[PDB]
């Protein structure tokens, strides 16, 4: 019984398995947003989001 | 004889003609300051964009 897809991958930053990585990149709409060390948007060269 | 001049400006402000903004001041950065760049009222911190 093969289990490569769902078992965790040591050869990756953070031990996130293949399928959950696929989901995490399929959503890509949260864009974190949980103040991942926010307070860095003092000088908004861009459109400030 | 004396030299006399009459300064006669009319009223009601509809032909707003002469006026003066004047009192152009200096600038500050990275400081909690009130800004009046062009008559706009507001406060905050100024930086380079
Ligand atoms: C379980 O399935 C995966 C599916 O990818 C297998 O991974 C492949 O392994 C072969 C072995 O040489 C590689 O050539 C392929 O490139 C791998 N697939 C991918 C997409 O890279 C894995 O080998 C299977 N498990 C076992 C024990 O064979």
């Amino acid at each position: 019984f093969n289990f490569s897809q769902i078992l965790p991958d040591p050869s990756k930053p953070s031990k996130r398995s293949f399928i959950e990585d696929l989901l995490f990149n399929k959503v890509t709409l949260a864009d974190a947003g949980f103040i991942k060390q926010y307070g860095d948007c003092l000088g908004d060269i861009a459109a400030r989001d | 004889p004396y030299r006399v001049v009459v300064l006669s400006f009319e009223l009601l402000h509809a032909p707003a003609t002469v006026c003066g903004p004047k009192k152009s001041t200096n600038l500050v950065k990275n400081k909690c300051v009130n800004f009046n760049f062009n008559g706009l009222k507001g406060t905050g911190v100024l930086t380079e964009s």
